[PDB]
């Protein structure tokens, strides 16, 4: 439902992040509405339309 | 996911002398299967020693071999070995590690080793009671040759009586192949090879219901004009028992011998061994020869 | 020869640049037509282009579909191009839903047409086909015109996008608990001798295994009811000649984390699949077991 | 001896849109990522007497 | 740079009709028995075998082993041959006497039947490009038709073979000769014949003796419903070593078939001309 | 769907309209791929969001 690739194509601004769990465990217990994961590289970000 | 490797690096945890490296620097360009596909992997996994069981049925041995993936073996380093995986139709050069001759343009097979000779080339890397077995690359008659006689040995043993059983199995496990001896190791009967005798006995009972009388009765009409050392030879084995023929059916002789084909493949593919290397070309010394992959 | 030329690495295909670059500057003379980049120049999958019409087109408009050649036993048309979704319905497989589902979506003259030639003659069904690979593109029309690869990865033009294989849930197969890292995937036609006809199923099976004995050994295992009919029929029925109880074909390779489930959609009707993400096709012929 | 008097090749004549009349209906213009364009519309605002 | 080519000087002179016929097959598949780079014309094609003795399936065999390659290039004092990889895609001329469609499995045939390039006593023999199912259709007709030989003095043997000769595939018509001659047959064909007619008459005899025993302890009620079979076809109608014996002709009588057995196939098309005399397809070897 | 309120607030070319027939009869007849007509003052473009 988000534009995952406008978040990956635009600039960003570095934080250090604190998650208290790990990340991964806070990604699998669903601490976050509109989760995303991928692995490796995908290239969907290059379609721009 | 994480694509297969083509390149797996081995390395010994078990410390190496000088005389180990020597011999696994004789060993390139030679066959070596694994089970698994990684980029680094440990020496346990490598080689055929692994499946050594107190089963040491060679059937089952030669099953497992089956289903393992074979590898090239690159140039060595120290304490390092690199492994490459073919692809099909390249060209390759192999290396014949074993006592059996290779010619020109004949397909070889990947076996489980049987022994040769004094008994005494295990000097393969034994360290911590690990040892570097390898499969023998042979060429397809002998392939054959070793498959027909396991499963003969099989069936004969069926209802035989047990002296003439070990009789049979002593006769049989001898194979003299292009000017030299080899004997089977362990041929023992079991599961394995009773689900083979299984399908060759069904395959067996189908081409007997289905032969036409045109194919039976051929053998037996031509004996009657024809004379030939093929011949006699042929209807030795045979039981002992003008005219025309009964019926003509060329649409019925047609499915039937299309049907007879499915069977007789059915049956020919337990002896079978799928062809791995194709050669077309070889060492004067017959030590390695250039092969085309395949499978 | 010399040591030089011995020494020097091969020319990067990338670097160089292409016939038609050479050319014009060779002459120095400027074309309208773009020519820097050639596109597909890199395409390591093998394509083909076939025709086939609008009836036949459904479910196939996504990419990822499997396209098979069959006979029509007839010499106006000749050969058909036609889906594993349109063998759904013949096959006995299928559950009655999926089946009513997608016998309501091929409601054309050409797909009937398909059916009655596939259930006219008296040859057994694998006879009849042959695999040609699976489709990556489509332009719609009374004619409308599939690409399919025959060896490779599916993709498009810029590689921005790989393409999975759509196998419907009713024909998909598995025979181990924990898949193996490597997946080879098979096509299976299996034939239950009843009475009346030879009822089909058709699957597509997911294996570790590559050699053909053990596969066919566990096959033989899984199927020994249809074998028990066979040589039923044989003994019961003499003067009836079968051949086969069923056909196994390799088509493809794929890594066992890539598979997962899916639906497809199609005039607002959802049909479940199987999907094999980056799925490559490696096509054998059909090797037939009893 | 057979003899030959010159040998001739067609002198092809070219063709452009903007030369043609019928470019006068037209209203060209290039667009170099009309590639990734999908749709293209205008919209109008009509209020009666 | 050069693409792999295989070098073929011809070792006889050659008129300029002799180049231009010879321009005129750059595509066909040329046979070539081994892998060599540098070959002379009396190995291309098949007339190096050729033999008044034997027919046609020692030529499959034969077949079987040598290499195909493609012609690539035609010049002066030499041609090129390009000897194709498997997975790639190679265009290939339709020699053969039979139209193809996209999607065929193609097999190399011996050939059967304009002549090509007759040299002094050597001629360029090309083989049959054919459709799979063809191939199969040819090769049991030919194995029937040689089961007949003893039989050929009546007329309805006669009938069936003249029925058996005349096959016909997708809008093409034609007759497959007679592999008796003289009224007789082949020492290959006879070798064939014998051999099928072995295993059937082995098999008949050899089987219930092991399935009766290895029906009792079956788990899979099948091997009874074989015994079964065997005891109604019975119906309808000894020493260890001779025993042992008659398994391993069994056997060895079984190899004998492997040519006539089972077939491979080498290119699979996907494309072709309304000029349909040539095809592309992706090579498999 | 089109909104129609981005229109109605956003800057617009000044046009000289031509249609043949009655605006309402080319619209009522169905000349046009989408239409919106209201009748009055319609508040929907004042509440931005």
């Amino acid at each position: 439902m988000e534009n995952w690739s406008a978040l990956e194509l635009l600039p960003k601004v570095g934080i250090p992040t604190d998650f208290l769990t790990h990340v991964k465990t806070s990604a699998g217990e669903e601490m976050f509405e509109a989760l995303r994961i991928y692995y490796g590289d995908d290239p969907e970000r290059y379609n721009i339309h | 996911m994480a694509a297969m490797e083509a390149n797996i690096f081995c390395t010994f945890d078990h410390k190496l002398s000088i005389a180990d490296v020597g011999k696994l620097t004789k060993l390139v360009a030679a066959v070596v299967p694994i089970p698994q596909r990684l980029h680094l992997i440990k020496h346990y996994q490598l080689g055929l020693h692994q499946f050594v069981d107190h089963t040491r049925g060679y059937v089952r041995l030669r099953g497992l071999l089956r289903n393992m993936t074979l590898t090239l073996m690159r140039r060595v380093e120290g304490n390092q070995i690199l492994l490459h995986v073919p692809t099909h139709g390249l060209l390759y050069t192999v290396l014949n590690t074993g006592p059996v001759t290779w010619e020109k343009g004949d397909a070889l097979c990947v076996l489980p080793p049987l022994f040769h000779g004094p008994l005494a080339r295990e000097n393969l890397l034994t360290l911590g009671q690990w040892e570097l077995v390898l499969p023998w690359i042979v060429p397809m008659p002998l392939a054959l040759e070793i498959n027909q006689r396991l499963l003969i040995m099989g069936l004969f043993s069926l209802d035989r009586s047990y002296e003439e059983v070990k009789a049979a199995v002593q006769q049989l496990q001898t194979i003299t192949f292009r000017d030299a001896t080899f004997t089977i190791p362990d041929p023992v009967i079991d599961q394995h090879l009773l689900i083979d005798m299984k399908t060759a006995c069904l395959s067996m009972s189908m081409v007997a219901n289905l032969a036409s009388e045109l194919t039976m009765t051929y053998v037996r009409k031509l004996a009657l004009e024809d004379s030939s050392m093929l011949l006699v030879k042929c209807q030795e084995l045979l039981m002992r028992l003008p005219a025309r023929p009964q019926h003509v059916s060329p649409d019925d002789e047609i499915a039937r011998l299309s049907a007879l084909f499915v069977m007789l493949r059915q049956l020919d593919d337990l002896i079978r061994e799928q062809v791995v290397f194709t050669v077309c070309d070889v060492s004067p010394d017959n030590k390695s020869a250039t092969c085309i992959f395949k499978g | 020869m010399d040591a030089r030329a011995v020494a020097k690495r091969p020319r990067d295909p990338a670097d160089e640049d292409n016939e038609l670059v050479t050319a014009l500057k060779a002459k120095r003379e400027v074309n309208t037509i773009s020519v820097r980049y050639l596109y597909h120049a890199d395409h390591q999958a093998l394509t083909a282009r076939f025709f086939v019409p609008e009836g036949l087109v459904e479910f196939e408009a996504q990419p990822g579909a499997l396209l098979i050649r069959m006979e029509t036993g007839c010499d106006s048309p000749r050969h058909l191009y036609i889906s594993l979704y349109l063998l759904g319905i013949r096959a006995s497989n299928v559950s009655a839903s999926t089946r009513c589902l997608l016998e309501s979506v091929y409601t054309a003259s050409a797909a009937r047409a398909a059916l009655q030639w596939l259930d006219l003659g008296p040859h057994l069904l694998h006879r009849r086909l042959e695999t040609l690979g699976c489709v990556k593109t489509v332009s719609l029309g009374i004619t409308s015109l599939l690409t399919c690869v025959m060896r490779g990865y599916l993709y498009n033009t810029l590689k921005t996008e790989v393409f999975a294989l759509m196998i419907p849930k009713d024909m998909y197969l598995t025979w181990e608990e924990t898949r193996g890292r490597l997946q080879y995937v098979y096509l299976i036609i299996v034939y239950d001798y009843d009475g009346p006809e030879t009822r089909p199923g058709i699957y597509v099976l997911t294996s570790s295994i590559a050699h053909w004995q053990t596969l066919v050994d566990v096959a033989r295992g899984k199927f020994a009811r249809e074998r028990c009919s066979f040589v039923n029929r044989r003994i019961t029925r003499p003067r009836q000649i079968p051949l086969c109880t069923g056909v196994i074909q390799k088509l493809g390779w794929c890594l066992a984390d890539d598979i997962h489930t899916s639906f497809l959609v199609h005039k607002e009707l959802k049909l479940s699949v199987v999907r094999l993400d980056n799925f490559s096709v490696e096509l054998g012929d059909f090797r037939e077991f009893v | 001896f057979e003899a030959i008097f010159g040998t001739f090749c067609n002198r092809l004549e070219w063709v452009y849109f903007l030369t043609s009349g019928l470019a006068a209906a037209a209203h060209a213009i290039k667009f170099h990522d009309l590639n990734k364009l999908t749709t293209g519309k205008m919209l109008f605002h009509v209020q009666v007497p």
